[PDB]
């Protein structure tokens, strides 16, 4: 039953004030894309950064396993979108946000389907 | 210098054409920096420029064109590179990255280890290569043509470089060598272009455009490397990220380039020509397979 819960552990090490993972890879684009959170190309609108996407995976970038049956990784050679608020911390934004999946942005930062 | 609003400098065609001997590099505007947007890391606004420059050339692009990637990890762990061959190529495009140390990617399959270890079934349409060993950096020694990692790319170039394909090299004053100079010469066109963002460095990457398989011109690499180098002496580049800021037109055309399988006998003057204007490619299509030897022992 034992299985390491690496998404607890950096949420928690947040929490204690750790500094946020770095190197993500940050991607220069016009700033004036559909905003969707992951997307084949950059799509960053003017609220937004994009990022290679295996950078920003918190599995990828500990060299752990996914968690999911099949091990894979929804954001390894794709871009993620990133609020430039929130742009300081990639991989805490993706480990604890949602895509919509009707519009495709991120549920709370851009997703407009419940108002 | 209308040469700032570039995303950067390729030696011009006149310095191709001199007997220089071998000088030592001095750059003037050596330690100088160029001012890179917000939180952009040196390597992509680096391969960002590159890119933009191989849009100006006739670059064959076909349906399912196969792109490796050489030298691709970073000390970070990630592949900055990687990431924007990806932005720059066709949707489906399939891209391998390789290097020695362990990262992490957004290439369709990443080989960990020597390059000299690296095979594929395929041919390739574009090969890049960032491979540099610091250690070549040695002032205080004869400047002479480099091997290790270049052996495998002049190999690699003739044994699994699609005709029509291209390549995007790095060198330096010290990191070079004769051998893929005059490789050069088995493209219908090649230079050695140098990134705006990165001019204060001896760093160029050395292109080849469009693949003949055969010698076009003779290329003496020791003779050339010293033209490249006394037009770096004599040709102050003014370091710029200008080019940085406009990405609209960034992404490669998508051009299906024909695609079809001949036999050496088959390449006519009529084919090299088409080989020539980046309208044709010369490969199998069938499935990429690649492998890293491992190396057994106790
Ligand atoms: N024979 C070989 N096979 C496979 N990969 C190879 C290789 N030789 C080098 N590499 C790889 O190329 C990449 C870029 S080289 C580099 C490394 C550190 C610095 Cl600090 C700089 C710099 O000064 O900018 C440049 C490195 O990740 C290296 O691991
Ligand atoms: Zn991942
Ligand atoms: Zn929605």
């Amino acid at each position: 039953a034992f299985a390491v819960d690496a998404a607890k552990a950096y949420k928690d090490y947040l929490a204690s004030g750790g500094q946020p993972i770095t190197n993500c890879v940050k991607m220069l684009c016009t700033h004036t894309g559909t905003g969707q959170a992951i997307t084949v190309t950059p799509e960053a609108n003017m609220d937004q950064e994009s990022f290679g996407g295996a950078s920003c995976c918190l599995y990828c970038r500990c060299h752990i396993d996914h968690p999911n049956p099949k091990g894979f990784c929804d954001l390894k050679g794709k871009y993620v979108q990133i609020p430039t608020t929130c742009a300081n911390d990639p991989v805490g934004f993706t480990l604890k946000n949602t895509v919509c999946t009707v519009c495709g942005m991120w549920k709370g930062y851009g997703c407009s389907c419940d108002q | 210098s209308s040469q700032a609003w570039q995303p950067g400098v390729a030696m011009p065609n006149l310095y191709k054409m001199q007997r220089m001997l071998l000088e030592k590099c001095d750059l003037q505007n050596y330690g100088d920096s160029a001012t890179l947007p917000k939180g952009i890391m040196m390597n992509v606004a680096k391969y960002t420029q590159l890119c933009q420059y191989l849009n100006t050339l006739t670059l064959a692009v076909p349906y399912n064109m196969r792109v490796i990637h050489f030298g691709a990890g970073s000390d970070k762990g990630v592949a900055p590179g990687t990431a924007v061959l990806r932005q720059w190529l066709p949707t489906g495009t399939l891209l391998v990255d390789s290097d020695l140390n362990d990262f992490v990617s957004d290439a369709d399959s990443t080989l960990i280890g020597d390059c000299a270890t690296v095979h594929t079934a395929n041919k390739w349409d574009l090969i890049i290569s960032d491979m540099y060993d610091p250690k070549t950096k040695n002032v205080t020694k004869e400047n002479d043509s480099k091997e290790g990692f270049f052996t495998y790319i002049c190999g690699f170039i003739q044994q699994k470089l699609a005709l029509g394909g291209s390549v995007a090299i790095k060198i330096t004053e010290h990191s070079w060598n004769a051998d893929l100079y005059k490789l050069m010469g088995h493209f219908a066109w090649w230079t050695a272009f140098v990134t705006n963002v990165n001019a204060s460095s001896s760093e160029a990457f050395l292109i080849g455009c469009n693949y003949l398989g055969k010698p076009r011109e003779q290329i003496d690499g020791y003779v050339m490397h010293a033209n490249y180098i006394f037009w770096r002496n004599t040709n102050p580049i003014q370091l710029s990220s200008y080019s940085l800021f406009d990405m609209s037109k960034f992404p490669l055309k998508l051009r299906g380039t024909a695609v079809m399988s001949l036999k050496e006998g088959q390449i006519n003057d009529m084919i090299l020509s088409l080989l020539s204007k980046g309208r044709l490619i010369i490969r199998e299509n069938n499935r990429v397979v690649i492998s890293s030897d491992v190396l057994v022992n106790n």
